[PDB]
């Protein structure tokens, strides 16, 4: 086409996902890690997981309003990858690492487990 | 905003 | 902080969701425009449009799942600048840069008033 | 990925 484009506008739409986030508006989901409760919103969840793109295409699962990760999920790396999904910031840290590479395996999200990957094999 |  | 970010993680989220929308997946809201209808996602619109921001924080409306917009909006205009808010990419022609202009006043898009104003006082 |  002859369109033209915004070069911010990927940026400020996801940085007021975040916002709407922060003041917990519209979240329509509360993802259970550990007895640990986080609220997000479904199709941001899906955006930038595998896992949850599946969870909520899936006929029944797409109306629950909870949803509760398999007990080896860390907290602190669900919580991590949240805030990667709404900022495309990734705290990694060689205390986090491990814990962070194991949940993105889970939540399918290829990009992080790259970079984890590449960032585990420089430290060998 | 730019030609894409 | 110390964080690494993914610089095509803002655009890749914007593309999955535009692919949410072309599916009709999770949509929440229809947008009545002069007797035509557009199927989209409440979180979206507000991160896009300071009248969907205003219109959705507001308790009662909210919960509604039928937005009527004022009857002097072209429905070529606002689907052209729902396009743009799924997309980054304004389809902006000669023919339709007034109805564009004139709807993106409406919905608070105040980026796209900007360059709208830019390519008519280039024609003047 | 980059330092941002
Ligand atoms: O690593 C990843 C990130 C990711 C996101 C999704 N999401 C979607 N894919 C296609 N159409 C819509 C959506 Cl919402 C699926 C798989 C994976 N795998
Ligand atoms: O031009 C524009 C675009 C736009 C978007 C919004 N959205 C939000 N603002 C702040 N926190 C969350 C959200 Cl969702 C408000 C006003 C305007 N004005
Ligand atoms: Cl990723
Ligand atoms: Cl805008």
């Amino acid at each position: 086409d002859s369109c033209i484009q915004f070069t911010r506008h990927a940026s400020d739409v996801l940085l007021n996902l975040n916002r709407l986030r922060s003041r917990d508006i519209l979240t329509d989901v509360v993802i259970v890690v550990s007895r640990e409760q986080f609220r997000a919103h479904k199709t941001v969840l899906m955006a930038c997981s595998g896992l949850f793109y599946s969870i909520f295409t899936d006929q029944l699962k797409c109306n629950l309003s909870v949803i509760n990760l398999d007990p080896e999920i860390n907290p602190e790396g669900f919580c991590i990858l949240l805030d990667f999904m709404y900022t495309s910031r990734l705290n990694l840290r060689e205390g986090n690492i491990m814990a962070v590479m194991a949940t993105a395996m889970y939540l399918q999200m290829e990009h992080v487990v790259d970079t984890c990957r590449k960032f585990i094999k420089a430290s060998e | 905003w730019v030609i894409p």
